[PDB]
RNA sequence: AAACUCCAUAUAUAUAAUUUUAAUUAUAUAUAAUUUUAUAUUAUUUAAUAUAAAGAAAGGAAUUAAGACAAAUCAUAAUGAUCCUUAUAAUAUGGGUAAUAGACGUGCUAUAAUAAAAUGAUAAUAAAAUUAUAUAAAAUAUAUUUAAUUAUAUUUAAUUAAUAAUAUAAAACAUUUUAAUUUUUAAUAUAUUUUUUUAUUAUAAAUAUGAAUUAUAAUCUGAAAUUCGAUUAUAUGAAA
C-alpha cells in the first residue's frame, strides 16, 4: 500500500456520499446492523395459514337450500349419546 | 494416632540461677489511618508500619467524624443516585 | 542400493525376494477335530514375496536412521551382500516342511 | 448482556424501598448482574422450588444472583 | 381470563388446531405485531453515541415486553399434525408426516430418492 | 424372483446467437448388452476353462413376498374402551430434562519421524448443494510493527442465481523444523562431501508429544448465557 492513507478515506467517503452507504473511518459500533435488518413477522405470522377459510359452518349461510352433513360432527354427537345413555357422560362443570 | 515431638532429657535450671525470658524486640512506628504515628515493641523486624484499616477510619471508633473495583473498570464509559431511580419500579416484588 | 552397489536395483531386489521367499508353508488344519496336522502348501507368487517383504521391513526397523527408506536400502543393501536372520527364517521354514513329507493329501 | 460494551444485564426491582427500609426483595430473576448500587441489601433469590435468602457483599458485585442459589441438590449414593 | 387463554383475540388456524399450535400461533402474531417496536428499541438500547440514560430506559422497556414478543421464543410446529422435531422449513411438517405426505402425492413434487 | 424403473456410462439427434458458457458443458428424445462370435481342451447335441476379435461396455440405488415375533409406536396423527372435568383441562415466572458411586454401549482426540508442525498470490487439482424467515464479497480497524495468517468489529458490493456469494478445496508435491538421540549444538582449526566433512574441547521414561482440567480478559447470538451455549487471547499442560 504506497498510495497515503489519507485520500483513500476522502475517496470512500465521497463514494458513500454518492451512494446513500453511510461512511465509518473509526469503526464503532453504531447499530445499523439493528435497524438494517429486514423484518420477516408477516412471513412467520403467515405460517399455520389463512384463517379465513371455507368452514362447514358457511359448507348454512352461502346455501341454505342445501341441508348439508358434516359426518365427523355427527358421530362425535352419536358418541356422547351413547356415553349419556350408558351412564359415562360427562359430570355437569362447576361455577362457583 | 497422636502426632507428636517427643521430648528430649530437660536442662536443670538450678535454683537462683533461673534467668526471665528477655525476647529480642525492636521499636516499632505504627502509623495508623490518618498521619498519628505510635511506638510500640515488637518482635517481628520491621522498624515501620503503615495501616490502612484502624478505630482512626472506623465509623464505631468515630461516630461524630476488588470484584466492585474491577466492575467499576470494565463499566466505566456508561457510567453506570439518577440511575437508581432510573431501574427501581417498587411494584413488582 | 545402487549407490551403495552399483549394479540394477531393482534385478537386486527380485533376486533377494526369491531366495528369501519360502516355497511353500506349513498350514495349519483343524482336522475333523483331532490333532491339528499341519501340511505344507504351496505359495503363490505374491505370497512367497509377501513373506519375504515382512520380514525385511522387520530387519530394516532395527538399522539406526530416523527416515524409514534409508533403513530400508541399508537392509536391502545386506541381503544383496548376503546377511539377515530372514534367510534363517526361511532355512527354519523349510526344515519344518520337510518334516510332514507324506502329509501332503494328493502326494 | 456478557459483553463488556451495552452490559450489564439489569432487571426491575423494588429496590430504594429496599434501601429505606430493611424490606428484602424477592427475586425470582436469577440472571440481574449484581451492582455496586445493591450491596448491603437483603434478597430473596428463586431457587426453582423455595427463595433463598442472600446479603450481598462487596465480592459479589460482578456476578449473576442465581449463582447463589444453588438449584440441584448436593448429590450421594445409597450405598446398598 | 376466562374467554380467552391468551390477552389477545387472534383467530384459530385452519386446518389441524392443537393447544400448543395455538400457543405457537398466537406467539407468531404478536411478533409480527411489535416486530418495528422491538427492532426499534434494540437499537436504542446499543448504542454508544446516544444518551446512556434513554439506551438503560429502552434495554428495561425490553426487558418488561412479555413472552408473546419475543422472536426466538417462536418454534417450527407441523401444521398437518402438531409434532415439532424434525420440521422441514419447505413443507412445514414433521418427518413421518412428511413422508406420509410425499408418498401420496400431496407435495406435488417431491418423490422417492432413488438415486 | 427376473425384467421394465432411477443414477452412472457409450453413441446419435435436437437446443444454447459460445457474455447466465462450463460446448472439456446442460437436458430432452432415442439406440446400446441379462453381451456376441470362433478355435482348442476336458466331460457328456451341449457346458466349464483357455485362447483369440468385436465392442465404451464395468457398477450402484430403489424394490425386501406370505407368514410369523400378541417385535416397536396410543409421544407424528387418528380411533375403541376406560378414567379426569375448579382438574389428569388452560396461562405466566423460575427450576429441571445437562444431577453423579460403580457399570454398559456408540463415537472424538490422542499416545511423534514408513509422521507431526511453519511456509507455498501470475493463488496445483474437485464435486455436490444452499442463499426473500437471506448468502454476505471487497476494503478499513483492533488482537499484532511491518504484512500474511487466524479471530472479531466496521459496512454491505453483487445475486435471490448456469449470471454474484457461501468458497483461492484439502491431502498431494517442495523446502524448513522436529525431543527422546553426545544419532545434536559451538569454539577452534580442517578441506576436491562446504545448506557439508574430519580432528579436539565443552555440550549430563511424557517432549519443542498430547490437549484434559482450571484462572483471568475479551468477542458472538439473543430481551436473557447463573444453573446451561459458541468463539478468540494470555496462562494452566491430567491421563495416555
Ligand atoms: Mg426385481
Ligand atoms: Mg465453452
Ligand atoms: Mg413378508
Ligand atoms: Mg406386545
Ligand atoms: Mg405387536
Ligand atoms: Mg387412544
Ligand atoms: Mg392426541
Ligand atoms: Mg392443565
Ligand atoms: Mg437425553
Ligand atoms: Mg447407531
Ligand atoms: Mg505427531
Ligand atoms: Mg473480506
Ligand atoms: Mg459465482
Ligand atoms: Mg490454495
Ligand atoms: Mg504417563
Ligand atoms: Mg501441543
Ligand atoms: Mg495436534
Amino acid at each position: 500500500m504506497n498510495v497515503p492513507k489519507a485520500r483513500l478515506l476522502k475517496v470512500a467517503e465521497l463514494s458513500a456520499k454518492i451512494f446513500d452507504q453511510n461512511f465509518n473511518p473509526s469503526g464503532i459500533r453504531t447499530g445499523s446492523k439493528i435497524l438494517n435488518e429486514r423484518l420477516k413477522g408477516p412471513s412467520v405470522a403467515s405460517y399455520y395459514g389463512n384463517p379465513d377459510i371455507l368452514k362447514f359452518r358457511h359448507l348454512k349461510t352461502l346455501y341454505p337450500d342445501i341441508e348439508f352433513v358434516d359426518l365427523e360432527e355427527q358421530y362425535r354427537l352419536s358418541m356422547v349419546e351413547a356415553k349419556k345413555r350408558r351412564g359415562k357422560g360427562a359430570p355437569k362443570k362447576m361455577k362457583k | 494416632t497422636r502426632i507428636t515431638l517427643p521430648r528430649r532429657p530437660a536442662k536443670k535450671i538450678q535454683l537462683g540461677k533461673s534467668r526471665p525470658a528477655i525476647y529480642h524486640q525492636f521499636n516499632v512506628k505504627m502509623e495508623l489511618s490518618d498521619g498519628s504515628v505510635v511506638i510500640r515493641r515488637s518482635q517481628y523486624p520491621k522498624g515501620e508500619i503503615r495501616l490502612i484499616q484502624d478505630q482512626r477510619n472506623n465509623p464505631l471508633w468515630n461516630p461524630s467524624r476488588g470484584s466492585l473495583d474491577r466492575f467499576n473498570k470494565r463499566y466505566s464509559s456508561l457510567f453506570s443516585t439518577v440511575e437508581l431511580s432510573e431501574e427501581n419500579k417498587k411494584k413488582t416484588q | 542400493v545402487y549407490c551403495q552397489t552399483r549394479q540394477d536395483p531393482i534385478q537386486a531386489l527380485e533376486k533377494s525376494l526369491d531366495e528369501l521367499a519360502p516355497l511353500m508353508m506349513t498350514k495349519t488344519f483343524n482336522t475333523g477335530v483331532a490333532k491339528a496336522s499341519v501340511i505344507p502348501v504351496p505359495l503363490n507368487k505374491r505370497q512367497r514375496n509377501r513373506i519375504a517383504w515382512n520380514w525385511i521391513v522387520q530387519s530394516a526397523n532395527q538399522r539406526v536412521s530416523s527416515d524409514f527408506a534409508v533403513r530400508l536400502g541399508e537392509e536391502l543393501t545386506a541381503i544383496a551382500k548376503g546377511t539377515s536372520s530372514a534367510f534363517e527364517k526361511r532355512d527354519q521354514i523349510h526344515k519344518t516342511a520337510i518334516a510332514h513329507r507324506a502329509y501332503i493329501q494328493l502326494k | 448482556s456478557r459483553s463488556v460494551w451495552k452490559g450489564p444485564n439489569i432487571v426491575p426491582l423494588p429496590i430504594r424501598e429496599a434501601m429505606t427500609k430493611g424490606t428484602p426483595i424477592r427475586t425470582n430473576a436469577r440472571a440481574a448482574t449484581i451492582l455496586p448500587q445493591f450491596v448491603g441489601l437483603k434478597f430473596q433469590i428463586h431457587n426453582g422450588k423455595e427463595y433463598v435468602p442472600i446479603e450481598i457483599s462487596e465480592d459479589m458485585v460482578g456476578h449473576k444472583l442465581g449463582e447463589f442459589a444453588p438449584t440441584r441438590k448436593r448429590f450421594s449414593y445409597t450405598q446398598t | 381470563m376466562g374467554n380467552f387463554r391468551f390477552p389477545i383475540k387472534t383467530k384459530l388456524p385452519p386446518g389441524f388446531i392443537n393447544a400448543r399450535i395455538l400457543r405457537d400461533n398466537f406467539k407468531r402474531q404478536q411478533f409480527k405485531e411489535n416486530e418495528i417496536l422491538v427492532k426499534s428499541l434494540k437499537f436504542i438500547a446499543r448504542n454508544m453515541n446516544l444518551p446512556t440514560k434513554l439506551r438503560l430506559e429502552a434495554q428495561l422497556k425490553l426487558n418488561a415486553l412479555p413472552n408473546y414478543m419475543r422472536s426466538t421464543q417462536i418454534k417450527n410446529r407441523c401444521v398437518d399434525s402438531g409434532h415439532a422435531r424434525f420440521v422441514l422449513s419447505d413443507f412445514r411438517l414433521c418427518r413421518y408426516q412428511f413422508r406420509e405426505n410425499a408418498l401420496k402425492g400431496n407435495l406435488p413434487g417431491v418423490k422417492k430418492g432413488i438415486w
